[PDB]
């Protein structure tokens, strides 16, 4: 009964706007059984009129303001074991 | 054989045996000497330049080719009436091309005085590309085909092909077919030419409009025992989701389960004949469907067989989705709307989506109102389908052929294709009737007394004349519908007018007023 | 019994390299182009001879009435083809699998035969008095009815362009409806005991897979 | 040796008038409708019997590693078909020409067989140790893999409407993926010396051009 | 070795907003050889949060503010000869 | 010569934003002959930078501000008889 292995890639990224739109793949989630869901939550971000809550494997970002970002991918398997790995995104 | 003996009699009758329509035709041809008997190459670099889209590289062969792939070469408008009024389809079955009665004439120009005396010795070459090892150029309605009115004497169009072109410069694959490298046949004013050609098994053309809309194919009196989802909320309020089905009967035929769906669609821009309604900007080129292989655009003209307009919108027509023939006496370019006659396609609005409409809509997200840990409250949003590819069980109807419309078109020799029916209308044949390229041989004027190794560029001007006869037996599929309401037919209006339709004017110019479709009878789906 | 996207051999690589990486690492001006072999460790990018059949996306409605949105989306928001200017539901449409493995409760809005059990009312019957024909049986070689048949790239990922700089990232758009392409296989719809046998092919000049 | 869009005769007009102008000149309320003949001077608008084959747009990646965008778009941003809820690269997909004439360096992300030269590593090999099969050989009768197969109009150019005025100009949208239509021709993919011979057609109730 | 002929059409246009979106065709670029690229640059415009730089043959305009516009189409052929013709756009 | 019967559904709706987008079907327009056109006009609404004027059978709404809405569907048949029924939309 191995717990899932959550591998978010790329881990570190440097992006300078008029191309704020950035995607970090989260589909590289190793487990014996099916990954029932993916959960994305941004722990830290500069104040923005919106807050990042999604369930997609490939997270889509748009309208990124300058600052430092730290996103957290939480995966759950069939049994229920959860492994959370954090991703750091930086915009110039 | 011999100067004083005609080499073939003028056949022009049109027999109607019954289930076979042999339509002979004969017109007098005059063929000049094109390009001074040379093979000058053509490119936009020589024609003064062109856009990126219009670049081409090809050779201007001096041969003239007889083209007869237009329906009015053979069918007198009365025959075309007898063939659209009561017939459910037709297809060519054989061919017979007698080229007879050549006479070659020599033109002498002394002090600007034209004296034309015939050469009882000069020869004119004829041969048929009977293996299609030449670039097939019949099949774009190139305006050189046989004269609508029999008496009309016509000039044989020049033969010039196109090959690959990176800009205006050729590439290694660019082929150069030398026509004389083919075994010709030499006729010298007493001979005649004749080849018989057997048309391959090409499917019967659809000479009928459907009298049952594809979305009204059901029975209007009985329910359908296939429940459809009707309601999703009980009533206006908070947290009132539900799921109520109901039977799909005659009271609601929209949601009725159906076996088949309308044919493909490639949306065209909409332009209205009432010039006031069109937008006040030049959207001729920018804003029309184009397919653009190899990085150069090209209008999707006329594209996939699609109905021109929804029932009742007669004035409209797609930008680049209908054959638009020019009436006799019209200018080459920048003619007004009334001097060109437009072929509307309302005849297959049953089993084809409207050309200017957007073929339904497809849902783009999930209507999961309340989600577990990722709440979005996303309503079911729908997006349109501007272009739709062929799916499982989809039916459609190919484009119509008009009296002034093409017959055949070679199916490009490719590793695969789907439903090869040439989009301009007609029959798709892997082995169409061959080209018949005719050239009158050079006869050098007077070479020097001293030797000279050049190409002997001084030839004496001359041309040719004769007759050409194309007997092409069609096969009919008679109609046996048990319809009781009188059929709809094609007629010429009984009302006094200055000229009879399809009859010569006071000056002698043969005028065809309107394009004649071939879908008049009605056959239920 | 063999999913069309698991048709390969799970023990041998495939000698057809696929593009795997495009940036060496997080930083400025670090473009690269690294290929790798497509084996059993990564079966997604494996080269394949055939692709799943057509798709005409249907709206998704869930039998657990709580999850459906609180608005009347019965008619507005369902696939329709609409020839001659009058709409008509794409019922039942092209043979498409009703739902992805494990989502039993769902079913497409207008993409499944829904027969009424004996003693049911003519109209406005509840969900339990009508029995719905689910199609999970051809999820192998047909795209899911409520899913969006993959995605197609819509612009060029030319990061640094000559004299017209845009820094446009490779954006992808979904394909809600996809026409029949070269080598595409699919499976026609099932026939049920309470289901039709035949149907006249309309006498038209052409049709596909009647 | 004859591009599908240059199949005509470059010396004779085509007796099928095409709509050329729509406004007489720059101004207010100057709508008109002027046709003209489609000849050799303008071969774009020429009426054509057949149209190029299917398309399923692939991402564009350039062998000159500098031009590719500085982000990992290997997996996210490549065509995939994804039956049964699991994605899978559209490798190699429908036979499509790799690049437009003159753009040799480019190649679609997941649309070409990429064989490994002898002595190459199993994974994470550089670009020069794997040899890529370009398909410029069927650019005639197939749309370019990285290009967007023309465009389709999405609204009605009804400038002045009766009681519902919008002044909507004719807007066009691209077709990233196009299904097989009536009379469309195409050419199947090439076989290389290091390439497969046969492949069993899956035993399914239907397929197209296997 | 003829230089390219750059013909932008339409030359003059009068457009009044809620239809700012206007396209001026630049694909009518006559030359012997292929036009390698098209360059569009707007010489004069009322102050806007964006500046028109593109390489497309058919220039797409959106969000046009009232004022006078003068766009310049620059074409280059295979050899390198450049011909620049200007287009004038006016919005009411 | 029966006049058309205009039946707009749903009549009453309660919607709370980040899902302002709401559609009220108007295609349920009973008549003997074809309904030549549909006309939608909003009699009352909170001040907004835009005013609802459309001819579509299925009215599409977007960017709805809090307040009370009253839309009016006007149908015309072939003969010309018009029947107008009003729809009330409320957003929390």
């Amino acid at each position: 009964n191995r717990p899932p292995i959550a591998i978010v890639s790329p881990q570190f990224q440097e992006i300078s706007l008029p191309t704020t739109s950035t995607v970090i793949d989260g589909s590289q989630s190793t487990d014996d059984d099916k990954i029932v869901q993916y959960h994305w939550e941004e722990l830290k971000g500069p104040l923005r009129e919106e807050k990042i809550s999604e369930d997609t494997a490939i997270l889509k970002l748009s309208k990124l303001v300058p600052g430092n970002y730290t996103f957290s991918l939480t995966v759950v398997d069939s049994d229920g074991a959860t492994n959370s790995t954090t991703a750091n995104l930086t915009v110039n | 054989d011999g100067v004083g003996s005609s080499s073939g009699n003028w056949h022009c009758d049109s027999q109607w045996l019954g289930d076979r329509v042999i339509t002979t035709s004969t017109r007098t041809w005059a063929l000049p000497t094109y390009n001074n008997h040379l093979y000058k190459q053509i490119s936009n670099s020589t024609s003064g330049g062109s856009s990126n889209d219009n670049a081409y590289f090809g050779y201007s062969t001096p041969w003239g080719y007889f083209d007869f792939n237009r329906f009015h070469c053979h069918f007198s408008p009365r025959d075309w009436q007898r063939l659209i009024n009561n017939n459910w389809g037709f297809r060519p079955k054989r061919l017979n091309f007698k080229l007879f009665n050549i006479q070659v004439k020599e033109v002498t120009d002394n002090n600007g005085v034209k004296t034309i005396a015939n050469n009882l010795t000069s020869t004119v070459q004829v041969f048929t590309d009977s293996d299609y090892q030449l670039p097939y150029v019949l099949g774009s309605a190139h305006e050189g085909c046989l004269p609508p009115f029999p008496a009309d004497v016509f000039m044989i169009p020049q033969y010039g092909y196109l090959t690959l072109n990176d800009g205006s410069q050729a590439v290694g694959r660019s082929s150069f077919y030398c026509l004389e490298y083919f075994p010709s046949q030499m006729l010298r004013t007493g001979n005649n030419f004749q080849f018989s050609y057997e048309f391959e098994n090409v499917p019967f053309h659809s000479s009928y409009a459907h009298s049952q809309s594809l979305d009204r194919l059901m029975n209007p009196l009985i329910d359908q025992y296939l429940y459809y989802l009707s309601k999703t909320i009980n009533g206006s309020g908070q947290n009132q989701q539900t799921l109520k089905f109901s039977v799909a009967g005659p009271s609601n035929m929209a949601v009725q389960g159906r076996n088949y769906i309308p044919g493909p669609s490639y949306r065209q821009q909409r332009v209205s004949t009432t010039v006031t309604q069109n937008n006040n900007s030049e959207f001729a080129w920018p804003g029309a469907s184009s397919w653009a292989l190899n990085g150069r655009n090209s209008l999707m003209n006329p594209g996939p067989a699609m109905a021109s307009h929804k029932e009742g919108e007669d004035r409209f027509f797609p930008l680049s989705g209908s054959l638009i023939f020019g009436k006799q006496g019209t200018g080459r370019d920048n003619v007004d709307a009334d001097k060109v006659m437009i072929t509307n396609e309302e005849e297959i609005k049953t089993t084809n989506p409207v050309a200017t409409e957007s073929y339904g809509q497809v849902a783009t997200n999930h209507q999961s109102d309340g989600t577990l840990a990722v709440p979005f409250k996303a309503q079911a949003q729908t997006g349109w389908v501007q272009n739709q590819g062929i799916l499982p069980g989809m039916v459609w109807q190919d484009r119509d052929v008009y009296l002034q419309g093409p017959i055949w078109a070679k199916i490009p020799h490719t590793d695969g294709n789907f439903h090869p029916s040439p989009l301009m209308g007609g029959f798709g044949m892997k082995h169409p009737p061959p080209q018949i390229l005719i050239k009158n041989t050079p006869v050098p004027a007077d070479p020097p007394t001293a030797f000279n190794k050049d190409k002997l560029n001084s030839f004496i001007t001359q041309y040719s004349t004769g007759q050409v006869s194309v007997e092409i037996e069609w096969e009919l599929q008679k109609e046996n519908s048990k319809r009781w309401n009188p059929e709809i037919q094609y007629t010429s209006n009984y009302y006094k007018s200055n000229n009879v339709e399809f009859a010569v004017n006071t000056e002698g110019v043969y005028s065809e007023p309107r394009p004649i479709g071939t879908r008049y009878l009605t056959r239920n789906l």
